[PDB]
């Protein structure tokens, strides 16, 4: 289609005019635009080189993961051309976590960023084929990719005898259709595979046996964004942006009580105290931070805002969302509507986590509405901290994270809640 | 039961799309619903035939995902997030509009079967909550009057 | 309170407990009539599993009733296993002890026998609360006045 | 071949075998939901975590492979292990019912024996016995019921009807905490299930329960057997649950179960009823009972007599035992001998000349399958459970099309190659007998293929081998009977019935002196009888038959039961020398009056009142897979 679906106009500034210099503005970007602004120019040299130099530039460059993981895309890379071929590549567009709208401006804005660093990666892993796996809830960028998809291959980007490289790649786009699991690399590839989204048991790992069990790689569209501009500035070049151990730019959804909500792309040296009132211009109404969400995943206090947004220790980590709660908002209210989030979102696949989830929803519920007897209590702790353990994906093992925070972190928001 | 041909060619193209037929199963019960307005359960045979799958296995991944639905018709959904940023920026608020419009809450559909309410989890524009869906569209909740106006594009 | 005698059927009467209040949508039963859904507890707890017999069917539509409950109290030893093991509040021993009689036949109880016990039990000591005895007049005679306390 | 340590105690353990099958193997109890050593894995459960000393970290046992020094602790050493047990178990009680008093698994039930042996002992999620709700969906049928709030989602039902049966029946309707089994088709009853009681058997607590069982009794009230089904050829070991007049239960069957191999079909399965039916338990003179010695006399002096005149109609359904001595006495009789099997089976043998007849296990080695004839799947349902490489067919395929048959001539079977195993079911040729006999006779001598004939009665195979080249012609005996040439009749069983109609026996018992059937039951063509001998049924003998799974001898122990071969040796003890025989041949054919069918393929599963609910409703469907 020409006219897309209406979607929202998500605010974007940048400090690195990198992943944000034509995302910045609202708008769909196309491939005219996009050649006069230099692009696939990086494709170019890439397929100038051999497959093995990229993959060498990718884990020079020290870039990790965006997807929540933060694992360097170098090695994984190289963990896939280990094993013999055909091999597959898959851009990761599920993005459902609460909180986290960083992939979609750049899907919607910039498309031919990500498609320019999807044939880069699939010729650095000898992929023919390449996939895009976008949320059933983004159907205007399902449009967009499907269309500059189309750009690129008339313009010889794509399709037969890349650029006269003897390279042959296709990129097909599949749509979810609501589930938050889809996101798990595994439960990806099950999808994708036409069949449930339940994640697999691991070992093997997708890198040796993934899609029709086949050498795949899956890496975030933010990863993926990234490629692009390790071949045009030199690995060299790259691993010089920010701190010398987290290296790259980063993209920062910031949502919540804050003046100007929106994404931010910032070197991971920024702390969140300057992510909350340097970009996104304080609180509104200059009310006091209470907590701040790392998505689903984490809770911080306005104890820990002077932490740096890094994949270190005592760093930010996830995936960089920002939620900011003010001294207004109930913190077990807060944690309630994560409960519901998991409970809403666990596949069913193992016990600790279908039975986990949803007795801590319900259990929380009970606190929250004042109904709840002190055995009640004694079994909201017992469930909250037995779903990881046994879990056997990432959903089960973080699914009382948050919540346990919040109870360490705020009791005497906790204990205002007992009769 | 048969496809009539218009939906029919659709379901065709996505099986020919991709390299396997089976990984058209998720754009073609999207194709269903928004031909029908839901997933009829009479359909899941059919697909199934035209992709060569067995149907218990199209029957469970219909099931497996949230978008799709097989008991109510309604010409358009609208897709309420209830997520956590949206609750703490107003999807109470939305709800008491969308209920002072149309009649109805979340989970039901009017009785011409023109909306339905779907609540959903965060829906990715959590910068411009309180997030809600018309079927393709996403909006910003600002007030009864501009979503009444919102609504008033469609039937 | 705390007597061990001759066995009984508490009857629906709407004080059932949790557990067989879960399952009655699977009864067949009638209001004032045994609770019983013949799960073989009683009879497999107790020592003695011979002095029973208990029968229950499938009924055509899909329930189940109890058709037969008889129980010898001369191989009995009044033990309370069985009240122990009832998972559904019916089996209870009552105060009942005149039970003396010409012939082993009458010491043989049937259910409609264990519904009229039990029911006669509650009618007369339902609300009585859980003594070392019931009465201080009876004994009296041999005690006298005892200085209770809270 | 490998040494692991489990709780610091060394085991060898054979390389390729998982850590949870090495525990179980030696005695070491882990608990387990998921797992069945006959399905894939699935690591679902985790009900089976042990701590892996070597990597610090909880795993599943069920997906382990042993490796030589690995180091785990159990339940038995690890609090770990301990706390995650009484977590999984306090999770799957969550919205368990208080059904324990009515439920049919009590006494069985995997929850109630590990919730109670490793659970939390207590309540520790306060949810009301009121509250125990689970999405569910009704199954629509008249012998499954699924209860999805006592179901602890493990997926064994999924994974068995998908990998064993193939039916591919059910699925799991929507996910997460309500994740619920539902049939792909309803009613079920009519859909692809082949009703054959395997999901009943793997699910390890009461939520897919046998509705013919519900209620009748409990599990710990009833006595247990294992034997031969012979209800078919296939020879399927299974265990049937039986009461004996006591105060725990009647005296009756009161249902059956496959081993964990998972060899059974509804006929196995639902077909227990049979046993409980009109039987004839004592040896009876018309309608007066008769001490067997007094019955002994007469057929001695029938047999010494007027053996040459006598007339023997054997049935497949007889253990191997008694065929051979029935068969002695009667040539030391000098009388007729055949079988209703040899309007088809006997006649197809002959021609064919040479036949293979492999075990189960040796369906493996098979490249390709050619069915011949009738639906396999209605005649040795089992068979298409091993049937998983690439299946042609010639012939009626009904529930057959789950294989996903390929049509094809007999003159394509020439082009096919390699270890080829064609399974030809005689009873279907319809004329075309000697010449497909023919055909397959060449097949099997060019190019090697595997003749491997399907009787559709258990043992018929042996009755040919011990019948080839005496036996006469079943139209040429009645014929006989007609004429006067015979006057005395033994039928055994009701196998004849499938040729001729009753109304042929109410004149029968007129036109012959002695009219003796020797049967199960009280009606049917023994009650046309003179004389009537008990027959026995499986668990009341200790009979072998020639089966699909090898030699198979069963067991005796229901205790009902009549001794069917101390009566045949008594009477034989009044035959010595072997007198001689007679044989009558005829070219008359004689059709079959029915065709059988998954859910009635005998006179034994036709006496079952749970089949003939799931014959009559599905007798008239022909397509189940398009
Ligand atoms: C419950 C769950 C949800 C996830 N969702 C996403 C997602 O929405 N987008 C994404 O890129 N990765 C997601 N991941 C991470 C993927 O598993 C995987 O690590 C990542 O996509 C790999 O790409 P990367 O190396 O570039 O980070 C999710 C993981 C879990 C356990
Ligand atoms: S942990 Fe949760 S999401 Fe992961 S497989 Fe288990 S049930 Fe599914
Ligand atoms: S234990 Fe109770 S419910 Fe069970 S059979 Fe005995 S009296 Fe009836
Ligand atoms: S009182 Fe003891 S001996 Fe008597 S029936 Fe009960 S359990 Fe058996
Ligand atoms: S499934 Fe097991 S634990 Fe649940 S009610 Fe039945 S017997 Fe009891
Ligand atoms: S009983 Fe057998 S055939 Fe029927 S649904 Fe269960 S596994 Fe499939
Ligand atoms: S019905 Fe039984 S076998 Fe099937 S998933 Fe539930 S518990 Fe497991
Ligand atoms: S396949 Fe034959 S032997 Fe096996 S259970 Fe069924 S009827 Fe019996
Ligand atoms: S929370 Fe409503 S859109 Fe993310
Ligand atoms: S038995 Fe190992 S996970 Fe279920």
């Amino acid at each position: 289609m020409r006219s897309y679906p209406a979607i929202p106009r998500i605010y974007a500034e940048t400090t690195l005019n990198m992943l944000l210099k034509r995302a910045k503005k609202p708008r769909v970007h196309s491939i005219d635009e996009y050649l006069k602004d230099g692009g696939y120019q990086a494709l170019e040299k890439a397929l100038n080189m051999s497959p093995e130099e990229i993959i060498d530039w990718v884990d020079k460059s020290t870039l990790r993961g965006r997807g929540g993981a933060g694992f360097p895309t170098g090695k994984k890379w190289k963990f896939a051309v280990q094993n013999p071929g055909p091999r597959y590549f898959i851009c990761n567009a599920d993005e459902s976590e609460p909180g986290t709208f960083k992939d979609r401006i750049i899907i919607e804005r910039d498309p031919h960023l990500l498609i320019e660093g999807i044939i880069i990666s699939s010729y650095a892993i000898g992929a023919n084929e390449a996939y895009i796996y976008i949320r059933g809830e983004y159907p205007a960028g399902y449009y967009i990719l499907r269309d500059a998809i189309e750009e690129a291959k008339k313009k010889g980007f794509l399709g037969k005898n890349i650029l006269g490289s003897g390279f042959d790649l296709e990129i097909y786009v599949a749509r979810g259709a609501g589930a938050y699991i889809c996101g798990e690399e595994t439960a990806l590839i099950e999808s994708l595979e036409g069949k449930r989204g339940h994640p697999r048991l691991k070992p093997p790992y997708p890198v040796q046996k993934g899609l029709w069990g086949k050498p795949t790689v899956v890496n975030n569209v933010e990863t993926i964004a990234n490629v692009p501009f390790i071949i045009s500035m030199g690995w060299e070049e790259y691993r010089y942006i920010g701190p010398s151990d987290y290296a790259g730019p980063k993209l920062f959804p910031v949502s919540g009580k804050v003046k100007k909500p929106g994404v931010y792309e910032l070197p991971m040296n920024t702390t969140l105290r300057e992510v909350i009132f340097k970009y996104a211009g304080g609180t509104l109404g200059n009310k006091k931070v209470k907590a701040v969400f790392s998505g689903a995943l984490d809770c911080f206090s306005s104890e820990e805002l002077d932490i740096p947004m890094d994949y270190s220790p005592l760093g930010f980590g996830g995936t960089g969302t920002v939620i900011v709660l003010t001294e207004e908002d109930d913190i077990v209210e807060a944690a309630l509507k994560i409960a519901e989030f998991y409970e809403h979102e666990t596949c069913g696949q193992c016990t600790p986590c279908r039975v986990g989830c949803y007795e801590q929803a319900n259990l929380l519920e009970k606190i929250y509405k004042g109904e709840a007897t002190e055995q009640d209590w004694e079994g909201f702790d017992f469930v909250n901290r037995n779903i990881q353990p046994t879990s056997i994906c990432g959903l089960g093992a973080v699914a009382g994270r948050l919540i346990r925070q919040t109870l360490e972190k705020f009791p005497e928001e906790w204990e205002k809640y007992r009769k | 039961f048969e496809f009539p041909e218009e939906l029919k060619t659709k379901l065709q193209e996505h099986i020919n799309y991709f390299p396997k037929k089976r990984q058209a199963i998720l754009l073609c019960l999207h194709e269903i619903q928004n031909y029908y307005g839901y997933i009829p359960p009479e359909s899941l045979k059919p697909l199934a035939d035209m992709l060569e799958l067995p149907l218990n296995h199209v029957e469970g991944v219909v099931a497996f995902y949230d978008m799709f639905d097989r008991e109510d018709k309604a010409k358009y959904r609208i897709r309420v997030c209830v997520s956590i940023v949206c609750h703490l920026m107003g999807t109470n608020k939305l709800l008491k509009a969308l209920e002072n419009i149309l009649g109805i809450k979340p989970g039901e559909v009017t009785p011409d079967g023109k909306f339905k309410i779907v609540p959903v989890q965060c829906l990715g524009a959590c910068s411009e909550a309180p997030v809600f869906m018309v079927n393709d569209d996403e909006y910003k909740f600002e007030s009864e009057v501009q979503l009444n106006e919102i609504l008033s594009r469609y039937t | 309170k705390r007597f061990r005698g001759a066995h009984g059927h508490y009857v629906w009467d709407g004080t059932e407990p949790d557990s067989l209040k879960a399952i009655e949508k699977f009864m067949s039963y009638e209001k004032a009539k045994s609770r019983c859904v013949a799960c073989y507890m009683c009879q497999t707890a107790c020592p003695m599993p011979t002095l029973f017999r208990i029968e229950a069917v499938q009924l055509p539509n899909g329930k189940k009733k109890v058709v037969r409950f008889d129980m010898n109290l001369l191989n009995c030893l009044f033990c309370g296993l069985c009240v122990d093991a009832c998972p559904v509040g019916c089996l209870t021993m009552t105060d009942i002890f005149e039970l003396a009689n010409y012939s082993r036949r009458n010491e043989v109880l049937r259910m409609e026998d264990l519904e009229k016990f039990a029911i006669d039990f509650k009618q007369r000591r339902g609300n009585e609360p859980d003594r070392i005895w019931p009465n201080d007049e009876e004994r009296e005679k041999l005690w006298g006045k005892i200085e209770w306390s809270g | 071949k490998v040494k692991i340590y489990i709780d610091d105690v060394e085991i060898e353990a054979e390389k390729g075998k998982t850590v949870l099958q090495v525990a179980l193997e030696n005695g070491i109890d882990i608990p387990y939901f998921c797992y069945h050593p006959r399905l894939s894995i699935a690591g679902a459960c985790r009900m089976c975590v042990v701590y892996w000393e070597d990597i610090n970290r909880l795993v599943i046992s069920c997906n382990l492979p042993v490796q030589e020094g690995m180091r785990v602790r159990t339940h038995r050493t690890s609090e770990m292990v301990r706390e995650q047990q009484k977590y999984l178990l306090q999770a799957l009680m969550t919205r368990h019912p208080l059904d324990c008093p009515i439920c049919d698994k009590a006494g069985e039930c995997d929850l109630q024996n590990l919730g109670a042996i490793y659970g939390p002992q207590k309540q520790i999620v306060p949810i009301s016995a009121l509250e125990k709700e689970r999405e569910e969906h009704d199954w629509e049928s008249d012998f499954l019921e699924y209860y999805s709030n006592r179901c602890v989602v493990c997926y064994r039902c999924t994974r068995a009807c998908d990998e064993v049966v193939g039916t591919r029946a059910l699925y799991v309707e929507d996910r997460g905490f309500h994740s619920n089994i539902v049939p792909a088709v309803r009613p079920m009853d009519t859909s692809t299930c082949e009703m054959c009681g395997i999901c009943v058997h793997v699910c390890p607590v009461g939520a897919i329960i046998s509705k013919p069982f519900k209620y009748w009794s409990r599990s710990w009230l009833l006595e247990k057997g294992r034997t031969v089904c012979n209800l078919c050829p296939v020879g399927c070991e299974i265990q049937i649950e039986y009461g004996v007049g006591d105060w725990r239960s009647k005296r009756k069957v009161y249902r059956t179960k496959p081993t964990d191999e998972l060899n059974i079909c509804a006929k196995g399965f639902f077909g227990y009823d049979s046993i409980n039916h009109k039987r004839l338990l004592k040896t009876k003179v018309g309608k007066r009972e008769e001490t067997p010695g007094n019955v002994v006399n007469l057929l001695t002096t029938i047999l010494t007599e007027h053996g040459g005149k006598t007339g023997i109609v054997f049935s497949a359904y007889l253990p191997k035992e008694v065929i051979d001595e029935v068969l002695r006495i009667a040539k030391a009789s000098q009388a007729y001998v055949t079988a209703p099997q040899s309007v088809d089976l006997f006649k197809f043998l002959d021609e064919l000349e040479e036949y293979d007849f492999p075990t189960v296990k040796e369906f493996e080695k098979a490249d390709a399958f050619v069915f011949i004839g009738d639906d396999i799947t209605s005649v040795a349902t089992v068979l298409s459970y091993y049937t998983k490489k690439k299946v042609y067919k010639i012939g009626k395929s009904v529930r057959d099309e789950k294989l996903q048959p390929e049509e094809i001539t007999y003159e394509d079977l020439q082009n096919l190659e390699g270890n080829v195993f064609v399974l030809v079911t005689p009873h279907a040729l319809n004329g075309e007998i000697k010449e497909v006999a023919t055909k397959l006779k060449e097949l099997k001598r060019e190019k090697g293929f595997k003749v491997i004939p399907v009787p559709k009665d258990a043992n018929a195979l042996y009755l040919y081998e011990v019948l080839k080249g005496i036996y006469s012609d079943l139209p040429a005996v009645m014929e006989a009977c007609e004429r006067g040439d015979i006057e005395n009749l033994i039928i055994f069983g009701e196998d004849i019935l499938e040729f001729y109609e009753d109304k042929v026996f109410e004149e029968l018992k007129e036109k012959l002196e002695h009219l003796v059937v020797v049967s199960p039951y009280e009606d049917g063509l023994s009650e046309y009888a003179h004389i009537k001998i008990p027959m026995s049924l499986m668990g009341e003998n200790e009979g072998t038959y020639k089966t699909f799974f090898g030699e198979v001898k069963g067991k005796k122990f229901l205790p009902w039961a009549f001794d069917d071969l101390a009566f045949w040796k008594y009477l034989g003890e009044n035959f010595k020398e072997e007198k001689g025989l007679k044989v009558v041949k005829s070219s008359s054919n004689l059709r079959r009056r029915f065709e059988p069918h998954l859910y009635r393929n005998n006179w034994i599963t036709q006496r079952s009142q749970n089949l003939s609910r799931l014959y009559e409703k599905n007798k008239d469907i022909t397509v189940y897979y398009e």
